[PDB]
């Protein structure tokens, strides 16, 4: 954390690099928190971005209601 | 007799930047022998690290407690028309490449060596996108999000419920939907000017920024100080004094290192045990103000709570609380009871007014003056045990029905 | 682990320490044993007062938890649980308590039709306590939590005014419960 | 009660100390029971604040 690697599969985000974690386009959601938005988990390593959680954005209606 | 749109806001910080220092390096630096020394004084080391470890997850907890209280995330719809109202203050900007809201961005303006920091896990982007995510959450939702799945809801029916919650009928609301609108545009800028032009409004925030930097500097001056020894340099007294002697020296060096390191980690937790509860009052604040009407009496603001419009913050965290605020009042006659046919009648709902002449039904919040009929009274008991009470007629809408 | 350390001394033992080496070095030696003990315990205090103000500041907040929504029911959302809090049955726990807190959650959401009046007779009928609701061809009053069909009429309506200020409104007619009995 | 505690010196009084004994290790023993004056009174205000 706080330096780059080349300096010394590692991947430079602002918080640190971090070697031994392959980077994955697609997120999902870590346990063991590492800094900047930047999460990693077992199955070598994955790293990604946490997940913010589902989306779901339904269209606003004025004239229609969701009654249960 | 008339509404007085109101709105406050408040000051809550919820976390600050986290620190981690390593005690060799802090204390003894790059000697080898000083680590040595101080391998066998005890295991305090572990301890700062252990106590900066848990107030670093403490603090995280307490920010995804204040900010990540929802399992969705939603999106505002394109279309900006809610029957008139003006949410162009509280939504993010496109435009900007922070993705946050004017008075997002106005805010994030106003609030401006042997030592190590550590980022936060959450960012603002993440946290503005929290907060739009709420906001969409509680406009187009209202708080069926907030109890299960999100329902959507008329934005006109939103005011309605919450203007009913507190004992307000929505025929006023009908009556001045578009007066309420300008009323809560022209507040909202007012309120947006005055946090322009008010460079102590986030005056909690610079007060901890200080703080942190005052404490910072104490104890690196602190550790330029000397504690009554020869010098403050351990390379000199290495390089100068004899390798048998000097033991002393450093040995009331790094205690007093030590004493000033563990006086900055006491207060530092104490100030995070401050920060915790501090952000246990945030997370309250936003579990009843936030997602829901709170019928709580001065907990969401001065007056009667509508709504709350919380917005992302740099360490810490707004709030947009949008009340009301009743004004122009008059003086009206009272009687706690109507005596018709020698029978006591009363208000089901309501407060008998008059203004001399006739007698009529109010609430206790609005000047709306009713016919006192047989459905919004019921009767019981009689006149001469209550003291007060008035004589009126009682009109019955039943009897013109079979009067022809 | 904090009384098997040296704290500078030569040694952990006192009884040889005092036994070998002169007692005018040796009490200045025990001094710095007791001292160094001192800050140690007084570390070690601090922290319990801490601990004993987080733990006290727990049980006050789970106090208020209890008076709120364990002994009756809180009007407040969200405050002990997720969702529309009913009842709860907490347990006990070692040093602790647990709070067993059951929610209402609502499930199968519908579309449905919606105004926010009726404009009958050229006057607005709002609704007292629930909501117009349609279904394509016909309308109904419902509650703010359960669909519940009702047909409109003049005794769950309140009638505040015309019907031409609102926004939005619909055509519908009203039933009045008085009428069949003296329509014969 | 601290302050009235002699903290391992000779006297609790530096005026004492000052008039009787020579200028080597008198600065020693001022030193010695300022300090126990001073965490006395660091631990005091802990437990005041
Ligand atoms: C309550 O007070 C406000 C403030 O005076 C009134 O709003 C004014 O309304 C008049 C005409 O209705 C306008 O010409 C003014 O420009 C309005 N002023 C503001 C600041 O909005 C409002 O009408 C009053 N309510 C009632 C029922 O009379
Ligand atoms: C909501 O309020 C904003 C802020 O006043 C309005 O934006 C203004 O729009 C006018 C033209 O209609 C411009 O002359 C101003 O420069 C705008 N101000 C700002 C700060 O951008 C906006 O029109 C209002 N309505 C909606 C639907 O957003
Ligand atoms: C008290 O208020 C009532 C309700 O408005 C007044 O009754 C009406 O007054 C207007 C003009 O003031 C008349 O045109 C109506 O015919 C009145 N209606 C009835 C049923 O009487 C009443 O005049 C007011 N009294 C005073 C002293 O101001
Ligand atoms: C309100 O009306 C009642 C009757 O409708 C009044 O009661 C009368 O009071 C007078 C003198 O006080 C008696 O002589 C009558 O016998 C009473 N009538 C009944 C039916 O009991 C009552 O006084 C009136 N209230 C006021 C304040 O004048
Ligand atoms: C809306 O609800 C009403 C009330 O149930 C429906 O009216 C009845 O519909 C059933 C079958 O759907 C018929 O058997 C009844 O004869 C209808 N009642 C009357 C008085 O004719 C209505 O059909 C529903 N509309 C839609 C589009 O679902
Ligand atoms: C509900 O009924 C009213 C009453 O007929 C309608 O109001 C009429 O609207 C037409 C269209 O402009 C006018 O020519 C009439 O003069 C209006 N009548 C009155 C008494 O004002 C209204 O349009 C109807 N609304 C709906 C949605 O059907
Ligand atoms: C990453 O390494 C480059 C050198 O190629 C350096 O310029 C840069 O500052 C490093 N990144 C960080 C965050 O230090
Ligand atoms: C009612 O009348 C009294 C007597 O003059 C006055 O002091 C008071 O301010 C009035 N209140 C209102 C609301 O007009
Ligand atoms: C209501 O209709 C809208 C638009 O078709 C749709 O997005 C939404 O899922 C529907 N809701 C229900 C409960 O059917
Ligand atoms: C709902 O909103 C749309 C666009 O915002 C508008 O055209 C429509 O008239 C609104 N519905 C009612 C009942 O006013």
């Amino acid at each position: 954390q706080g330096v780059n690697c080349t300096e010394v599969n590692v991947f430079q985000t602002r918080a640190g690099c971090l070697i031994g974690a392959e980077y994955v386009n697609n997120s999902y959601e870590c346990d063991i928190p590492i800094g900047a938005g930047i999460c990693a988990s077992y199955q070598s390593i994955i790293a990604y971005t946490m997940s913010l959680g589902a989306e779901n954005s339904v269209a606003y209606s004025n004239n229609s209601i969701a009654i249960p | 007799t008339n509404f007085t749109i109101s709105v406050t806001t408040e000051i809550l910080p919820v976390s600050m930047t986290k620190t981690s220092v390593d005690c060799t390096m802090y204390i003894c630096g790059d000697s080898t022998e000083c680590s040595n020394l101080l391998l066998q004084y005890g295991s305090f080391c572990t301890q700062l690290k252990r106590a900066l470890t848990g107030i670093a997850v403490e603090q995280d907890k307490n920010t995804q407690e204040v900010f990540a209280q929802v399992k969705q995330i939603y999106k505002t719809p394109p279309i900006k028309y809610f029957g008139g109202f003006n949410f162009s203050q509280i939504l993010p900007d496109p435009s900007k490449p922070s993705k946050r809201s004017p008075i997002e961005d106005l805010l994030f303006n106003k609030v401006t060596k042997g030592l190590t920091v550590l980022p936060p896990l959450l960012t603002d982007e993440m946290i503005a996108q929290y907060t739009s995510a709420l906001l969409a959450g509680t406009i187009t939702s209202g708080w069926t999000f907030g109890a299960g799945p999100a329902l959507q809801i008329p934005f006109p029916m939103q005011m309605a419920y919450r203007f009913n919650g507190i004992g307000v009928t929505q025929n006023v609301l009908y009556e001045n939907q578009k007066l309420i609108a300008n009323q809560f545009n022209s507040a909202i800028g007012k309120i947006q000017d005055s946090l322009s032009s008010t460079p102590s409004a986030l005056g909690k925030l610079q007060d901890v920024v200080n703080h942190n930097a005052q404490a910072l500097n104490t104890l690196v001056k602190q550790l330029s100080s000397k504690f009554g020894a020869i010098s403050s340099v351990l390379n000199d007294i290495f390089s100068r004094l004899d390798p048998p002697e000097a033991e002393v020296q450093i040995d009331r060096l790094i205690t007093g290192r030590l004493q000033s390191l563990q006086t900055y980690v006491t207060q530092q937790l104490i100030r995070a045990a401050e920060i915790r509860a501090s952000a246990n009052l945030a997370a309250t604040k936003m579990s009843e103000c936030v997602l829901g009407q709170s019928k709580r009496v001065d907990f969401c603001g001065k007056g009667y709570h509508l709504m709350s419009f919380p917005q992302s913050a740099p360490h810490g965290v707004v709030f947009l609380h949008v009340t009301y605020v009743p004004a122009q009042e008059k003086n009206f006659t009272t009687a706690p009871a109507i005596c018709h046919d020698g029978k006591a009648h009363f208000p089901r709902e309501g407060v008998f007014v008059s203004n001399g002449t006739h007698w009529f039904v109010t609430q206790r919040n609005f000047y709306e003056p009713q016919i006192i009929t047989t459905d919004n009274t019921f009767v019981s008991g009689n006149c001469d045990v209550v003291i007060g009470i008035v004589n009126n007629t009682v009109y019955d809408p039943l009897q013109p029905e079979l009067d022809s």
